[PDB]
């Protein structure tokens, strides 16, 4: 949908919260990432990918240290709180109050 | 890595055109296979196991001086940034994976034959875009710069540092005694061929010691008596075949550091290189460091013919500037049996001996190749072996100063 | 003298000598934290309306531009008045957490690391400890570099902040922060280049340049990796931008990478706009550079179309009409279009992958790396020279004619009238007695 | 129950452990290395880890 | 690749060829028309996800 | 204000100004392609015939060129078109 | 199997046949008085109705 490339033409006043939506997923949706693997000493079969690197969806970090933990600040916490945000925020339109 | 190097294409000799046959590429670089990593595959340990007596290819030298030959028509895109054609033959992709037949509807342009030709990396800018795929072109492009660079023998850098060897490098040649160094050549070609590697890395100095350790035990300084932390080579008999070596370890007296950092660059300056495999063998394998490390410094201009005379980021004759030496096997057998006899391996009649089995055994050599040139003369169109006169067989170079710098390299 | 859509004068201008830098002492970090009033000092506001207490913009300095705030901030920002107490709060406890070791009379003349200060900073007030950070706030600047400084310690310290041997790994920070109410549509709100969000890229502090090659072996595979030539700050560092876009800035023809480019592009051409000769400045070259993932061969997007000038803009080139210092949505939003505009590329200076070719007749002046080469373009039309901006004009101008000796037949100049005239027109007559 | 008990160490813990449930809205900072906010609270048994 | 949102870089099919289209003259075709195409495709279930 | 301006930019993003500023808009197309975009509503069918010659034909023949239903409010025959009345 | 026919009409009612099946999305005047682009293909068979 064009709204969709281009949330600007979604007007706010006709609909509000598709608009919001369509911010919300063009702003949340994670960005791929990269690392190595195998050793470059054997080579490696990839084909489009550079040799001995791996694509991947979500960023990434080398592994922790010590002690692990739970965590607020990844890529894949704020998608659900920011989803889960809007939700909300849908449940307390208009449109439901009236039901 | 390294993302960058320098080269220089062949010089043709009073000749028109580049000298290869286009059957000379259909043999050596056709099939639409890549053709980056076939130095070694025509080689093997002796000559008496390979075609290298006649016909076509008649010299242990003559394959790969083909294909530096064959490379300098189609380099161009290091030189003005552009794929050409030459011939009906061109890459088949940017990439220049492999060579093909022009296509009828959209052929590239004619390259414009020429010499010497200058290259630079940064000229092509997809390599670098691509050079995880595109490295093994660093390394044979170096190759023909350093045969390029010289007549009579290739050019080839050494160096010692101050420090011993490191553990890896010790467990690395204990693993490597009894090879032959033909073998040990190809490892070298091989391992910095297929991939990229940081100069930091175990190998690189592995191989490193390794030219050093044989031109020390070339010039003979090093030997069962006295040795490289424990290593050194060990030359077949001259009464048989000397065009042989293979690594020992021994518990021979080890030799102290030098009291400084000793390097230079090295090249044979007589024409029995072209069919002795052991010099063939030992420059690749030297050549193959600086292909991953690159240059360390400019080439002394003063001792090189004339199209390399200060040739851009490769030649020079300014203060930082490495010295070239270059020597004669005759002389170095010589000088090599008497330091032998000196460090008591041998008699003074032993000796005598082994100067005139290895007198006789390079006059075959001289009298094969000289018989060779005139069945291949290089108005031919095609160049097998490197053109020459009879008087460069005499010529004692600079071979004093080589066991000198051997002298000062292992004390 | 044209690029696309963009216009050039035929004059070039640039500044001539570069300010050295020199890290920041010990007590001299501590008065600037101490300051009565930190607006103006450690940050300030863009968008500040004094009917009302409020702003929505702000823009960060030094010590405090290297945060990065976590996401909780993000999605729930606070307003002006807020923000203003927040940092007064947080700014004296971190000088006493600073003063508590290192008593000030013993340690004043040390100098203190960038790097580490920023990485502290930023997380002290992201409520998360900085114990292993102290032990290593100061260098010698004589001995050292503050890079190598911190690869003595060749480990990853903390989550987000990752030293190998030869290089250093860490988010960059927010340069800019949306407080309350913030709003990209309205178009008259301040530019921020999506520089606000708290991930939208990351650096790679490099010692030596062939660390600097096993890094971009690494990152072949994912966007395009960007990089300064002439003055890195406070050091050689690559930086990878967020693969996403960012919203507003046009019709969707925008990815991160390219905002970065273009905002530096116009940074490129404002210095060079008003560079004197008796003043020295910390760069010459503003422009950004790719160094993956490119295509020299076409410019059918955004990122190539700013990378084909900004190889131009280094040599000293000036746009036709001057450029906002704080420039807002609409006036990014133009220069985009303009840059999009159909057009020639220009093609003096080719584009080459790790080297910049400069005029030897440009005013430029090439730093002692090597990533700078002169050439010669054949046809080159700029000369040197300033050129003054003068106000616009409020009338119609006029004009009085003047020839040349070249002359033009009849029909070609009808024919080149009929089309560009606006032959049916609207007029009025206004009054005549 | 807090005070009742000899454990030096029980204010600190009786801290944490409020704390642990509070992760989530309310951080703060642990000053040793290896030990985050949702640690066990009966963990804190040593002056250096207040 | 993993291309994110952007409409123009949507990888529509991995393609593979078993002969050189050069031979049989197809140099100037749609790619679509001279290599063989993947599909396959797994239907997951979002609650399991969540 | 709002819907001017975005409707500006969707006109701008096709035809760029500088090759179609002399170009002729035709006033029944204008007039029902900015009708259906304020009603929320794709204009995309109708962007391809925004221009016509008017030396060469009128603004009503240079539409029944394409003699079918355009969309549910906008259909034209051989000889005629019908839409409502704004 | 167009051309292996021998009905001069072979050509038209290969094109009409596509046209059949288009005619909602891609709806062209068929300027041919009695016929449309509903009307069945392969009744296309006569000069002059082309």
């Amino acid at each position: 949908p064009p709204g969709f490339l281009n949330p600007q033409l979604i007007n706010p006043q006709q609909a509000p919260l598709l608009r919001a939506f369509a911010e919300h997923i063009r702003a949340n949706w994670p960005q791929p990432s990269e690392f190595g693997y195998g050793s470059t000493l054997q080579g490696s079969a990839n084909l489009f990918i550079p040799p001995n690197r791996m694509v991947y969806p979500w960023p990434n970090q080398p592994l922790p240290r010590l002690t692990v933990a739970p965590t607020y600040d990844s890529a894949m916490s704020n998608w659900i709180s920011t989803t889960i945000a809007f939700f909300i925020r849908v449940v307390n339109s208009v449109n439901m109050t009236a039901t | 890595a390294q993302r960058q190097f320098f080269g220089l294409t062949y010089n043709f000799y009073g000749q028109p055109a580049p000298l290869f046959d286009l059957n000379d590429l259909q043999e050596l670089a056709g099939c639409y296979a890549r053709p980056w990593t076939s130095r070694f595959s025509h080689l093997a340990i002796s000559t008496g196991s390979l075609p290298v007596w006649s016909a076509r290819y008649p010299s242990v030298a003559s394959r790969n001086i083909i294909v530096n030959t064959l490379l300098g028509a189609h380099l161009n895109p290091f030189a003005g940034g552009q794929v050409t054609s030459h011939q009906g033959i061109t890459w088949r992709d940017p990439v220049l994976s492999s060579l093909a037949p022009v296509p009828a509807i959209q052929p590239p342009p004619v390259w414009a034959v020429a010499e010497n030709v200058p290259l630079d990396s940064n000229n092509y800018p997809t390599y670098v875009l691509n050079l995880s795929s595109m490295w093994p072109i660093n390394q044979d492009v170096h190759i023909m710069t350093m045969w390029a660079l010289s007549d009579q023998g290739p050019i080839y850098h050494l160096e010692v540092p101050v420090d011993p060897m490191p553990a890896a490098t010790t467990a690395a040649l204990m693993a490597y005694i009894g090879v032959p160094i033909a073998h040990l050549a190809q490892t070298a070609y091989r391992f910095a061929g297929q991939l990229p590697q940081s100069p930091d890395s175990t190998m690189v100095s592995t191989i490193r010691w390794l030219s050093a350790i044989w031109f020390g035990s070339l010039t003979g300084r090093l030997n069962r008596s006295r040795t490289c932390n424990g290593f050194y080579f060990e030359f077949a008999k001259p009464a048989l075949n000397p065009d042989q070596a293979v690594l020992k370890w021994n518990d021979g007296a080890r030799a102290a550091p030098p009291a400084a950092a000793q390097s230079s660059y090295m090249r044979c300056i007589s024409p029995h290189w072209q069919h002795q495999i052991v010099e063939v063998a030992g420059a690749l394998m030297s050549q193959s460091v600086t292909a991953v490390t690159g240059l360390p410094a400019l080439i002394d201009e003063a001792t090189l013919p004339a199209w390399s005379q200060g040739v851009a980021n490769l030649t020079g004759n300014g203060q930082g500037v490495v010295p070239c030496l270059d020597y004669n096997p005759v002389p170095m057998a010589a000088a090599r049996h008497l330091q032998w006899r000196q460090d008591g391996l041998i008699t003074a009649a032993q000796e005598a001996q082994l100067n005139n089995d290895y007198t006789a055994y390079a006059l075959t050599i001289e009298r094969h190749l000289t018989a060779m040139l005139v069945a291949n003369p290089i108005a031919a169109g095609r160049m097998p072996i490197q053109p020459f006169n009879a008087a460069d067989f005499g010529q004692a170079g600079q071979t004093a100063a080589a066991v000198a710098l051997a002298q000062a390299m292992f004390v | 003298a044209a690029v696309f859509g963009i216009q050039l004068v035929p004059k070039l201008n640039t500044s001539t000598t570069r300010r050295t830098f020199l890290p920041l002492r010990f007590d001299l970090l501590l008065d600037r934290l101490q300051s009565t009033n930190l607006h103006g000092v450690l940050y300030r506001a863009l968008d500040f309306n004094p009917v009302d207490r409020s702003a929505t913009v702000i823009q960060t300095y030094p010590p405090l531009n290297a945060w990065s705030p976590h996401p909780a901030f993000i999605e729930n920002p606070l307003d002006y008045r807020d923000w203003t107490e927040f940092i007064h709060d947080r700014a004296l406890a971190f000088v006493g957490v600073l003063t508590q070791r290192y008593p000030l009379t013993q340690n004043a003349q040390r100098y203190t690391n960038p790097l580490v200060l920023g990485a502290a900073f930023g997380d002290f007030l992201n409520a998360r400890s900085i114990d292993i950070f102290l032990d290593r706030l100061f260098y010698g600047p004589t001995q050292e570099s503050p890079i190598t400084s911190i690869t003595k310690f060749p480990y990853q310290w903390t989550i987000d902040f990752n030293v190998t041997a030869d290089s250093v790994r860490t988010p960059a920070g927010c340069k800019y922060i949306t407080l309350y109410g913030y709003d990209p549509s309205r178009p008259s709100t301040p530019a921020t280049y999506g520089k606000h969000r708290p991930t939208y890229a990351t650096v790679f502090y490099y010692s030596t340049l062939p660390a600097r090659s096993r890094l971009l072996a690494n990152l072949a595979a994912g966007p395009t990796v960007l990089e300064h030539f002439d003055s890195p700050t406070y050091g050689p560092h690559l930086l990878l931008p967020q693969t996403g876009d960012v919203l507003g800035y046009s019709s969707s023809l925008i990815s991160q990478a390219a905002l970065l480019m273009v905002e530096s592009v116009m940074d490129a051409l404002r210095d060079n706009a008003n560079a004197s000769a008796s003043t020295a400045v910390t760069r010459l070259d503003q422009s950004y550079h790719p160094v993956t993932s490119f295509d020299p061969s076409t410019f059918n997007t955004l990122l190539q179309r700013a990378t084909n000038l900004a190889l131009l803009a280094v040599q000293g080139v000036q746009s036709e009409s001057a450029i906002p210092a704080i420039p807002t949505m609409s006036d990014v939003r133009s220069f985009v279009a303009r840059l999009m505009a159909e057009g020639d590329p220009q093609q003096w200076f080719p584009y080459r992958v790790d080297q910049i070719l400069y005029w030897p007749e440009s005013p430029f002046v090439p730093p002692i790396g090597p990533f700078y080469a002169p050439f010669r373009p054949v046809n080159f039309p700029f000369t040197t020279g300033s050129y003054t901006v003068v106000p616009d004009a409020s009338r119609p101008l006029r004009l009085l004619p003047q020839y040349r000796n070249a002359t033009i037949t009849v029909q070609q100049a009808d024919d080149a009238y009929e089309d560009t005239a606006l032959s049916p027109l609207i007029t009025t007559h206004g009054f005549c007695v | 129950a807090g005070p009742m008990t000899s454990d030096p160490h029980s204010p600190v813990k009786v801290f944490m452990a409020l704390a642990n449930l509070l992760a989530q809205p309310e951080p703060i900072a642990i000053g040793v290395p290896g030990m985050h906010q949702t640690t066990p609270a009966s963990q804190f048994s040593h002056p250096g880890v207040w | 690749p993993f291309t994110r949102l952007v409409q123009n870089d949507v990888i529509t099919n991995v393609l593979v060829a078993r002969v050189d289209p050069a031979q049989r003259g197809d140099a100037a075709v749609d790619i679509r028309a001279t290599h063989a195409t993947f599909a396959a495709a797994l239907p997951v279930d979002p609650a399991a996800i969540v």
